[PDB]
């Protein structure tokens, strides 16, 4: 198929996206 | 008393399938089960009230080659027509 | 050129074929209601799941700017 | 059994015959010849309908 | 006549179907009738021409006896002999002893 | 040689060979679905809470919500797909993708460029004054966040594309448009309630129900555009003959048409999304080359004559604008349809011949009603219109769907309805033939 060497489990990119959600949800909102 | 609607009731089926459907069932030239003696008349003038075709060649042929309809049982062939006319138009579909 | 003419022509015959697709009923509006139901059924789920999150989420983004 | 129609006169039996005997195999028994019937039952009363035309012609004397 | 009908709470007396009551959804003429849900049975769902051919032995309704049956009557579970010919624009059964359609 | 070393160093989702149940596929689609909507409801870290209006045009096609994490949406992924269809489709690069080499190099290159567009579009957005504070520190921080959320969507597409139901990119657009409607009608700014409140307020306002009505007319119009009956049986069976025994044939039909010419009009609308973006970006940070703006959107130039009229009602004030835009969109749709001939399309000739080896057998009847060749044509009459030949028509339909106007976009409704229909049936699809199939149609 695709000739990307790297293999990344979807669990990782799901959790990476949760990372960005928690980071910018509280970076922005919850100003303190 | 001058014509009859009786042979304006002539439609029984267009032929189909594999080879000979190509322009034989479409365009000019069309082949279809048409009555049983046709009439060569209200089978060219019932498409002259529908496509205005004075019909490039009105033909008939009763259709032949073996019984089936349970060909591994005994078969029955009732017999029918291919109109096998050539229409002079075919464009008002 | 003729390539424009043949493309022109194959419109007509394909539309001609819509003509004879026409009195196969295209079922009266039973066909087309079928697509309309299951499409609007689908647009409903995606939109409602987006509503339960988005409206209350801007209730919160609004109450504590 | 016993319990049908309304009887039909032979000045309008006329009109009936041009719709389920003629120009009906050009659209429904042409389209029997082009299938798609999940409404098989409709066809059976194109027959059994103009079969009453000529019953109420010979039985009732066109009445 | 027609001393029985689609209106019978039957319990069955033939083995493995007996003791299970219920209404006769629509009446068969198979010497069987179609009761809601007494009717299910094994079925290694067939592969004979035209089927899905599933992974497993389905259940399918199947309709039970009328040559060894009983109906819940007026307040009876019993049968006390049955009639037909009861009143009105109906034609209907009735029971003997309940004397009364049910 | 190519761009191989950094291409390798793009991550890619790890696809299983193990069972993914229908239950699992649906659930996986649903976790992604919720993650999408989540990112539509969290605003980017910007101290400037000020944002100067919206780009009304961009959001629909892009599947984005401006000022959120997914400001940039599926925009870049489309913008990159535009450029590959452009180059391989014109024959500027003549690639024959038949080999897994050029198939994979069409795709892997496009992914690599997808990522390039993610930041190029992110920088372009803030450059186009879409946040109104150009403090270079904070601007740099915002560009990071805007592009990364689009990167997440590249990866979330891949997840749905390998673990779920439907495509990511399809789903996200349908998601966004569906949500725009439900909220825009019934939400906390809901038009149905602005209307209903207006009724009660004693001054009935045709305006507040007016974009609601727009949507219904468009929804009905879009959905009666593949309803039709064509149907072919030449596929043969007879099994258990006798005509009340069961039946006796193999019983294929369509009834619905146009089915790979969609991705073309996605591209065509998206191209205009780029031009309105690119032109405004070039305007307030350089030279007007594509038009003159002011008031947010275009007012002049190539960019005006290519702008979309929609939003709540028809624009009849400018008839030449409508005529040029309409002609422009049609020909743009013809263009990506033809590049959907020259790079990634659909087959008829041997799709023809695919079926006849056998029909359906009792076992016992050995077909030749189907003829293995003498069928190519049947196919080549059927397909297209499925890569072209309603690309024109759809681009037309989409354009006039905007001249009426609708909420969620008249064209966005048009794409959404279609995506939803290929989707819906996928939700349903699995259940019947895992009893081993319902059969006898060959």
């Amino acid at each position: 198929e695709t000739f990307s060497k790297i293999r990344v489990k979807p669990e990782h990119v799901i959790g990476v996206t949760v990372a960005f959600v928690i980071i910018e949800a509280i970076l922005t909102y919850g100003r303190f | 008393m001058i014509r009859e609607e009786r042979l304006l009731k002539v439609l029984r089926a267009p032929h189909v399938s594999e080879k000979a459907s190509t322009a034989m069932e479409k365009s000019n030239t069309i082949v279809l089960k048409v009555a049983k003696d046709a009439t060569k008349a209200e089978i060219k003038a019932a498409v002259q009230k529908l496509f205005e075709v004075e019909v490039e060649v009105v033909n008939t042929l009763v259709v032949k080659g073996k019984v089936k309809r349970h060909g591994q049982r005994i078969g029955r062939r009732s017999d029918w027509k291919k109109a096998y006319v050539t229409l002079k138009e075919g464009q008002n579909l | 050129t003729k390539g424009k003419a043949t493309v022109a022509f194959a419109r007509e015959a394909r539309t001609e074929v819509r003509k004879v697709i026409w009195p196969t009923r295209k079922p009266t509006k039973d066909e087309y209601l079928a697509v309309a139901k299951v499409t609007a059924l689908g647009i409903s789920l995606l939109g409602i799941i987006g509503y339960i999150i988005h409206v209350p989420a801007t209730y919160i983004k609004g109450i504590l700017k | 059994m016993k319990a049908k129609e309304l009887r039909e006169k032979s000045v309008e039996e006329l009109n009936t015959e041009l719709l389920n005997l003629l120009r009906e195999q050009f659209n429904l028994r042409m389209q029997a010849a082009s299938g798609q019937l999940q409404q098989s039952h409709l066809l059976k009363q194109v027959r059994r309908d103009v079969a009453r035309v000529k019953t109420l012609l010979n039985e009732k004397a066109g009445a | 006549a027609a001393k029985i009908r689609r209106d019978d709470e039957v319990i069955v007396l033939t083995g493995k179907d007996k003791g299970k009551r219920g209404k006769v959804k629509n009446v068969l003429s198979s010497g069987k009738v179609i009761v809601e849900g007494i009717n299910l049975v094994k079925k290694h769902q067939k592969p004979v021409p035209a089927l899905n051919q599933p992974g497993g032995i389905v259940e399918k309704e199947a309709a039970i006896q009328v040559s060894n049956v009983a109906i819940f009557n007026a307040a009876t579970g019993k049968a006390d002999r049955v009639g037909f010919r009861f009143e009105d624009g109906k034609k209907v059964r009735f029971f003997k002893s309940n004397s009364e359609t049910i | 040689k190519k761009l191989i070393p950094i291409l390798e160093k793009i991550p890619e989702v790890e696809l299983p060979v193990k069972e993914i149940t229908f239950k699992e596929k649906l659930k996986w689609t649903g976790i992604v679905l919720v993650l999408y909507f989540i990112m539509g409801c969290i605003d980017v870290y910007t101290a400037g809470a000020q944002i100067p209006a919206i780009f009304e045009f961009w959001q629909t096609i892009t599947a984005s919500r401006i000022g959120t994490l997914i400001t940039l949406g599926i925009g870049p992924i489309v913008t990159a797909g535009i450029i590959m269809q452009l180059l391989v489709g014109s024959g500027i690069i003549q690639m024959d993708l038949s080999i897994p080499e050029n198939r994979a190099l069409f795709q892997g290159c496009q992914k690599l460029l997808s990522i390039i567009m993610c930041f190029v579009e992110a920088v372009l957005f803030v450059g186009a004054g879409a946040f109104g504070i150009l403090t270079p520190l904070l601007a740099f921080l915002v560009i990071i966040q805007i592009a990364f959320g689009s990167i997440i969507l590249i990866y979330l597409d891949e997840i749905v594309s390998k673990y779920g139901i439907g495509s990511g990119i399809g789903l996200f657009i349908a998601a966004g448009v569906s949500q725009t409607i439900f909220v825009g009608a019934l939400g906390p700014e809901g038009y149905l309630w602005k209307f209903l409140n207006s009724l009660i307020q004693g001054v009935p306002n045709i305006e507040y129900i007016a974009p609601i009505i727009g949507t219904i007319i468009v929804f009905l119009m879009v959905v009666y555009a593949e309803c039709m009956r064509r149907r072919i049986v030449v596929n043969y069976a007879k099994r258990q003959q006798g005509r009340r025994v069961y039946a006796a044939q193999s019983t294929h039909l369509p009834l619905k048409v146009v089915y790979v010419s969609n991705i073309p009009v996605i591209l065509a609308a998206a191209l205009f999304a780029n031009i309105q973006l690119w032109g405004l970006a070039l305007y307030r940070m350089g030279i007007p080359i594509l038009g003159h703006y002011e008031g947010g959107r275009a007012v002049d130039g190539i960019a005006y004559y290519l702008s979309t009229p929609y939003g709540l009602s028809s624009v009849i004030s400018d008839p030449i604008h409508a005529i040029v835009y309409m002609i422009a969109m049609i020909i743009t749709c013809v263009m990506f349809g033809i590049f959907w001939v020259e790079t990634t399309g659909l087959d008829p000739k041997s799709m023809a011949k695919r079926i006849k080896k056998s029909g359906a057998f009792v076992p016992g009847i050995r077909p030749g009603e189907q003829t293995a060749k003498y069928i190519e044509h049947r196919l080549k009459r059927y397909i297209p219109p499925l890569t072209v030949m309603s690309s024109a028509f759809v681009g037309f339909l989409a354009t006039i769907a905007n001249f009426i106007g609708a909420l969620g976009g008249g064209t966005g409704v048009l794409l959404t309805v279609s995506i939803v229909y290929r989707m819906y049936e996928q939700l349903l699809r699995e259940k019947v033939s895992e009893l081993h199939p319902a059969i006898a149609k060959l």
